[PDB]
DNA sequence: AGTACGTCCCGGAAGAGATTCA
DNA sequence: TGAATCTCTTCCAGCACACATCGGGACGTACT
RNA sequence: GCGAUGUGUG
């Protein structure tokens, strides 16, 4: 039922919606949002558990 | 407030007025020089926010 | 210190320069900034680094130019005070050893090597508040006492 | 079992790390303009933020 | 030499979406 | 079509003490 | 001769 409620149906527009919740207003950009979501759970820099 | 020293623990009101005045003065100096519209917009925006 | 009077030629030149800066350079600067922001938005983008540095520099230069244009005042004396190298004349001083200068008293902003090399800032010119055709302008330069016999003064 | 105790050690470590991530920014900045060896690291480092 | 002086900056509750019996 | 039922987001959380620290940095210079 | 934060008192 969640997947039913989903508005989007691809990696592209998925990342789009994510970037849209993160930085409101600003227009999207494919590789921009790509790198963004890459820079939230998958890099030494801005995320870490000890 | 003259603190004991060569400084002054300025009240926030002072600094605020100060910012406003700098902003208004740059705006004044711009208009007479017909600087471009993007600049004057950024100017007015900073002013409103100030 | 910094004499708030500058040449009218310098004023016109700096005005045209700031016009060209805020009218031409800033637009392409912002365009390059946006193009770097296109999917870059990172701390590794050398393009974005150069763009931001140039943006800060352009901002500082524009602020300084606007301040000099408004607060200061222009001064370009005519040859009415000819001979008088107080202002408005490319005056020259010879030396006994070959230190021959030939410049005009210009402000501390439009300092270059396109018309002269003089400035109202150093005492070596501050002692020259109003010169003549035979003034023995001597001073204690930064590495010893220097001197120059005024050999020519005229405007153009 | 889910609360955790830090100590001066952890505090210093973490905050000192924040200091180094402060400095590294300008570090890499000035490295960008890097010229041939006429400099030394202390030229491209500033303790003052740390 | 190195700087004191320059600028530069959890509960509530009510509104605007926004959703659903028509 | 339109009156109900969610849902972001502004506003307030006791009184009176006592004492304590701390309050710009940064960037750039005409000199000191 | 101000404000922040903390500590303690009832």
């Amino acid at each position: 039922e969640t997947l039913r409620v989903d508005p989007t149906n691809d990696r592209l527009s998925a990342l789009v919606e994510i970037y849209r919740m993160m930085r409101p207003g600003e227009p999207p950009t494919r590789e921009a949002a790509e790198s963004l979501f890459e820079n939230l759970f998958f890099s030494e820099d801005r995320y870490d558990l000890s | 407030v003259p603190l004991d020293g060569g400084r002054f623990a300025t009240s926030d009101l002072n600094d605020l007025y100060r910012r406003v005045i700098n902003r208004n003065n740059r705006l004044k100096r711009l208009l007479d020089l017909a600087a471009p519209d993007i600049i004057v917009r950024n100017e007015k925006r900073m002013l409103q926010e100030a | 210190m910094k004499t708030p009077l500058v040449t009218r030629e310098g004023y016109e030149k700096l005005k045209q320069e700031l016009n060209y800066l805020w009218r031409e350079e800033r637009p392409e600067v912002t365009k390059k900034v946006t193009w770097a922001a296109s999917l870059g938005d990172r701390s590794e983008n050398a393009d974005y680094q150069y763009n931001k540095k140039r943006l800060r520099e352009i901002d500082r230069r524009v602020r300084y130019l606007t301040k000099c244009m408004e607060n200061l005042k222009i001064v370009d004396y005519s040859p009415q005070q000819e001979g008088k190298v107080f202002f408005g004349a490319w005056v020259e001083i010879e030396n006994d050893d070959g230190v021959t200068h030939r410049f005009r008293i210009v402000g501390y902003d439009e300092i270059f090597g396109r018309k002269d090399y003089i400035s109202i800032d150093s005492p070596m010119a501050r002692a020259l508040l109003k010169k003549e055709v035979g003034d023995l302008a001597v001073v204690n330069t930064p590495a010893g006492e220097a001197s120059w016999y005024v050999n020519a003064i005229e405007y153009v | 079992g889910n609360r955790r105790i830090r100590s001066v050690g952890e505090m210093a470590e973490n905050q000192f790390r924040v200091g180094l991530v402060r400095v590294e920014r300008a570090v890499k900045e000035r490295l960008s303009l890097g010229d041939l060896d006429t400099l030394m690291p202390q030229d491209m480092i500033n303790a003052k933020p740390i």
